[PDB]
DNA sequence: AGGGCTGATCGTGCAAAAGTCGTGCCAGCCGTCT
DNA sequence: AGACGGCTGGCACGACTTTTGCAATCGCAGCCCT
């Protein structure tokens, strides 16, 4: 959901390392942010931690 | 189921016939006397009718023009001519199920006789350069003072308009032909005309014109019995004036 | 009067703007209630279930992590296993990651060896990537002792274009070697873990919101719309009683035209509700053929006429009728779905290029697998129809279907 | 699409279609080791595109399309036995019958040899009234014994007794046949009635 | 806690806190309209309450 | 293939003899002309033509000289293309255009323009057709059926009817036979035509016909074929009677004014 | 050219002077029996004209509609009125060049005549309020059943109405007159016949029957005879049918 | 004492140019049998 | 072993869909300019 509960962008990151939108999607990327949605593609840990 | 009909015998058979052929939807002619009103018991039978809750829409034969007799009987579809919108129903698809008492039947010309005859047929609507016509079953209801078997022996009406009429033609007995409770019914008529102009009643009141006049022609069968009551009541202009130098005879000059 | 006759207003803006939403979707409507709702004043367990790579991802991961790897080899794992598509397959190869990174300690040769030794962990062939060498991976892990393993190793390694047709014969003719000879071998490839994970690497989940649902209640289906899926337009009554006392004309006036906008746009929205259910209610009666047969009875529907004979035109309407679809028995159906194309006529013809389609599905498949069935049969199907496909008007609606014949693909018996 | 047992679990061991019979579900009496798959259902899967990698696939493969989830019932672990029966019931509308065919047969089998007893019964009543109506005046049993003949069909063993009492039993024959006709069809039509699930 | 699968049956994590935060983004553009202090007031009896 | 009529409204004397001679003629899709009287044993058997039409999906467009008014009559005969015409719009397909290889179903109207028989000479002169504007004339196809109540010949001697007209048509001819001479299935139609009332009025029986009736509906002279009959008969269903008169005192005539 | 003409000495001579004035693109009228087939004749010729490959586009005379003189005579310039677009030229100017055969003439009116008299002048297409009138040169060629000379001695047809033609009339002879290739074109009509019927041929064949129809009026002086011939081959019902019993008389009630 | 002029309020269609399919139809080719 | 052939895909054009881009003129009258 665009800006909804448990959004993009918002409350961690995604389940996998590729973004919602799909831009910057590898566990590879670690300070790419992809601009269709600046969400953390990373270990989903910070998802809680967010 | 308002009319102020003498419910004689010859009222009662002729009710028991329309209550009868009420639920029928198949054409039916009337014949009698017109000016009496013989068109308020046929939208006492259409309201009576099977299709009772149906929208029932009469039409005069004459009333339609000669050159606007297919807009008349149909709607431009607005694929031709000047005019444009249009795709409007006809009277009788604006209607399309109800009761469509003819008016003017007599006075359908041979055009007209032909027209009807193309319309004896079911529904089957064409508008202008319509690509299907449209079928719509609606009953039929027709009367006329002339005698359609006359008409059709002069030849003015079309042979199938005849053939258009299914159930029996209801013929209406004159002003004497009756006269068993007219006295009684135009005695109604006259009570309610003369609340409704506010007149209370006439103490004079007596019968003796009227039994004089149950001797009388009546051209206008029941119409014109309630129009001179009507004319003596006003003429009178009082209500202790017994029935008495009253006669129907509005046009005649006194002397 | 005579056969003669006679012709008989203007706007825009904002009925404009308030039209032109109608033409939108179902759930682009939605969002835009929402945004302009954003706006008005004046209208009214940590982390739930799943299991290790659920949606087919984290198995791989568990796996690799199971495994002595640095922090280098564990990233380019993960750069693997993360970047794999619903097919299993590596949806993202390691040139893909490391640009992504940008780091050049990531390199090719490191992201690969880590893909190697990850190349069948749980389950074999994961992260397959464009997958060609997983199945030589799987054919590798399988015992060599199978009989014919040499042959099925020499098919999977370059005669794989040759078997694509399923031209067995010509394969075995370009191998120089025995027809069906290799057929231990081929059932072999055959069965040689497709996608690893195949069906369980296809996590594909199923979504759907059709516009309306068919319920087709005994018969001439009874179309209703989603009223769930149809948003109700709540207008702010406690604005409407804190504007009314409000002695300051500017917030009054503000209220005012809020209210009138409000009105202008809920009457919108209902209309645009109201012509697509009877938009529907004709569509639906036009192709019951379709809902109930299939594709085959497909005939065009797209409004017209009727909706003209009923109000106002077709005109907007064919701007309104745009992105709406129905839950059916057959299926999900679109607005444009339900209109069909047209063969016994110009317009509403009988048969359509869906159905059209449809029988050369059923043409293709009513033939042997080593050559599908000539399009002048469908043509003289289509033509009994009254089409009159011939098999020349029928290239394209093969081409539509892209079903692969004998002269496209030739499969050996 | 509903999860029809027929044993075409996709991707499935021979062995495990080596049990099922042809109606997903296996033969009867059948021993179960571990966690054998009995009945298997296909439950419908989400369908896919061209992608003429899947293209390739199911030109190499094929067959499974990933179309029909597997729905098999597969013994529970520490489950492993003889299954003694099995019950399958199908609501209205549905009757494949492929092996509830069978069942529903030997049922109305049992229950047929239940009803033909009574009226072989009442047949064998009536028979031996006729043999008896014939006995005595003429008609042997030796010719009743050798063919039921309807007793010499009236023999005349008395010819106006024996003749009205034929008239009569035949007709009450006639009745007979009719009545286990009618109880015989509305068994068939109660074992046929079927089942009706939710 | 999604029991069926079909509904996600929200075990106590459906926050009418995201419409409370729908209703704080409405007080907000109704302030950049200047709503009357009323408004205001009982936009925070909600809002605020968050 | 074989399509069985929606009524049968024949006489057994001859018009079995008729029936025959017509599916003789059915394959044929040249002019096929009935005759007969008029609203009764005409439209009949342009519906028994129609279902031994030959081939099927035939627009069996009908059309009838009293309709279409005058001057919208031409528009709607020969079509419409260009504007001013039928109001622009899309090309009128007009109603010979409507029906293409249909049966073209005449009725006897007689149209009293002898424009409209002119128009229509060159409808059937090489089955061709142009609309109203049109800038290019259109070859077209259709069958041809009509039925027909009075003599082509004496209203063509006297000048009623166009000798080009009757020229160009009466190919063959079909007339049928008038009520007061067939005389034959009079007995069957009122049978079959009593009990569809029986039916359709939910009448509990058939009140049956009377040897008075039988004998005075002999002596009617029925001016119409098929269709005075049946009124006749509709109008005494309607009279109505108890079960105890089969048909005494029935009201067939209804066009007799009661006492 | 495909009319199986009698070739007779009239006919002969007809299709000769046809040919002669074939190259003459001037107004002519084809006199004789109509309903006997001009119109084929007339294709026939024009196919044989000096423009022989050219858009020949013919017409009933009376066809067209009296309030659509104007739209059908010319085109709507669509300047004025409710029509829109429009600017499509004539049936006539749809021509350009080629024959404007005039048919059932004797049926137009006077309006007809007037624009027939407008016609008699060089080209000049005026469309409703058009800018200037543009001169186009067809073919003309007129057949009608009916003495032109009658109708203007009833004043029917114009002095122009008349004159309308530039050529002498040319006349077909009737049934009873030709007479000549009688037996040849009542064999072709015979072999037609069977053909359509699908019949190979008559066994019965002969031509006394033939030969007592040919001392007949047969007022269709070719549609008669090929109607007459057809419904003969129906009737018979089986090929072994000689010349006898045979007879031209649908319309009387056979005993 | 007479002119200017002031902006309120003024709503369900359609059409006009474009697109765009439906059907058909050409061109080549490879499977092949010659 | 090159041509039949059906495929197929490009190529083509009318017929059906569409969508977007279009609302002044008040008529109050009072105030302000003349």
């Amino acid at each position: 959901e665009r800006d909804g509960l448990f959004c993009a962008r918002i409350f961690g990151p995604v389940k996998d390392y590729e973004c919602l939108c799909g831009k910057y999607k590898r566990l590879k990327h670690r300070g790419v942010i992809c601009e269709k949605c600046g969400v953390e593609v990373t270990q989903t840990k910070v998802r809680r931690e967010r | 189921k308002d009319n102020l009909l003498g419910e004689a015998n010859s009222f009662l058979e002729v009710l028991e016939q329309v209550s009868h052929l009420a639920p029928l939807d198949k054409p039916v002619l009337i014949i009698g006397e017109r000016g009496t009103g013989k068109e308020l018991i046929a939208s006492r039978l259409h309201y009576l009718s099977s299709r009772w809750q149906g929208p029932f829409i009469s039409l005069n034969c004459a009333a339609l023009n000669e050159n606007l007799l297919d807009s008349e009987l149909f709607g431009h579809e607005a694929g031709a001519f000047t005019g444009a919108q249009k795709r409007h129903p006809g009277r009788f698809e604006r209607a399309d199920g109800g009761t469509l008492f003819l008016d003017e039947l007599a006075t359908a010309p041979m055009m007209v006789q032909e027209k009807l005859l193309r319309v004896i047929e079911y529904g089957e609507l064409e508008r202008v350069g319509g690509s299907q016509p449209l079928q719509v079953n609606v009953r039929l209801v027709c009367a006329t003072n002339a005698d359609l078997p006359a008409m059709v022996n002069e030849g003015t009406f079309r042979a199938d308009l005849l053939d258009r009429l299914a159930f029996d033609v209801v013929q209406l007995p004159p002003l004497r032909e009756r006269e068993s409770d007219i006295m009684l019914m135009a005695e109604y008529f006259a009570i309610q005309m003369c609340r409704e102009i506010k007149l209370p009643l006439f103490p004079g009141f007596t019968e003796r014109a009227r039994e004089t006049l149950l001797n009388y022609r009546w051209p206008g069968n029941i119409r014109e019995l309630k129009n001179v009551v009507e004319r003596s009541v006003y003429r009178h202009g009082t209500s202790d004036y017994p029935l008495d130098d009253i006669i129907i005879d509005p046009f005649k000059r006194r002397p | 009067m005579k056969q003669g006759l006679q012709l008989r207003l203007a706007m825009t803006p904002q009925l404009q703007q308030a039209i032109r939403l109608l033409q939108l979707s179902t759930l682009e409507l939605q969002q835009e209630l929402q945004q302009a709702l954003e706006s008005n004043p004046l209208l009214e367990l940590p982390v739930y279930q799943g299991e290790t790579t659920q949606t087919l991802q984290d198995y791989l991961m568990w796996q690799v992590e199971l495994t002595p790897f640095t922090d280098t080899d564990r990233a380019i794992a993960t750069s693997i296993v993360d970047a794999v598509d619903d097919t299993g397959y590596l949806t993202i190869q390691i040139e893909d990651i490391v640009d992504s990174i940008g780091d050049d300690e990531i390199g090719l040769e490191e992201v690969e060896a880590v893909l190697k030794r990850i190349q069948r962990f749980d389950p074999v062939g994961v992260a397959a990537k464009d997958l060609r060498d997983c199945l030589l991976i799987q054919l590798s892990q399988f015992a060599k002792e199978t009989p014919w393993l040499e042959e099925a190793r020499l098919i999977i390694s370059d005669h794989l274009d040759l078997l694509a047709n399923h031209d067995f014969r010509t394969l075995m003719r370009v191998t120089r070697l025995k027809e069906e000879v290799l057929k231990e071998a081929v059932n072999l490839i055959q069965s040689l873990d497709p996608r690893p994970g195949q069906s369980i690497q296809t996590s594909e989940p199923e979504y759907v919101i059709p516009d309306v649902l068919v319920r087709k209640v005994s018969g001439r289906w009874t179309v209703e719309l989603n009223a769930d899926s149809i948003p109700r337009l709540k207008i702010n009554q406690q604005y409407a009683a804190m504007g009314n006392s409000a002695r300051n004309d500017a917030d009054g006036q503000f209220i005012r035209s809020n209210l009138q906008e409000a009105r202008w746009l809920i009457k919108s929205l209902e209309s645009r509700n109201d012509t697509l259910l009877r938009v529907s209610r004709c569509i639906v009666e036009q192709q019951q053929a379709f809902f109930e047969q299939g594709e085959e009875y497909m005939k065009p529907m797209v409004l017209a006429d009727i909706a003209q004979a009923v109000e106002m035109h077709e005109s907007t309407i064919s701007r309104v009728t745009t992105q709406k679809y129905l839950h059916s028995p057959r299926g999900i159906f679109e607005l444009k779905y339900f209109f069909s194309s047209h063969v016994n006529t110009e317009g509403g013809g009988e048969a359509s290029s869906t159905a059209i389609r449809a029988l050369v599905k059923k043409l293709i498949a009513a033939e042997n697998p080593a050559k599908p069935l000539s399009d002048s049969k469908l043509t003289s199907m289509l033509s009994e129809q009254g089409i009159m496909v011939a098999r020349r008007t029928v290239a394209k609606y093969r081409e539509s279907l892209s079903i692969p014949p004998s002269n496209q693909r030739k499969q050996l018996v | 699409g509903p999860e029809e047992i027929t044993a075409d679990i996709p991707n499935v061991g021979e062995a495990a279609l080596s049990k099922l019979d042809e109606s997903g579900i296996v033969y009867i009496g059948a021993e179960v080791t571990g966690g054998d798959i009995l009945v298997g259902k296909v439950t419908p899967k989400g369908e896919t595109q061209l992608t003429p990698e899947e293209k390739l696939l199911r030109a190499i493969f094929g067959e499974k399309a990933s179309d029909v989830k597997d729905s098999s019932l597969r013994v529970p672990n520490g489950v492993s036995g003889t299954v003694i029966d099995v019950q399958v019931f199908t609501r209205d509308g549905v009757e494949k019958d492929k092996r509830a065919l069978e069942i529903e047969e030997m049922q109305l089998k049992q229950a047929k040899k239940d009803l033909s007893e009574e009226l072989q019964i009442l047949e064998a009543g009536l028979f031996s009234r006729i043999r008896a109506v014939l006995v005595a005046g003429g008609v042997e049993a030796e010719k009743l014994d050798k063919l039921p003949r309807d007793r010499w069909l009236e023999l005349g063993l008395t010819d106006e007794e024996k003749q009205n009492q034929l008239e009569q039993l035949a007709e009450q024959y006639d009745e007979l046949k009719h009545e286990f006709e009618k109880k015989l069809e509305a068994k068939r039509r109660k074992i046929t009635q079927g089942d009706d699930l939710a | 806690v999604p029991l069926d699968g079909g509904r996600f049956a929200t075990s106590d994590l459906n926050d009418l806190y995201r419409r409370v935060i729908n209703r704080n983004n409405r007080l907000k553009r109704l302030l950049d309209l200047a709503a009357p202090d009323i408004i205001v007031r009982n936009e925070k009896r909600m809002l605020q309450e968050a």
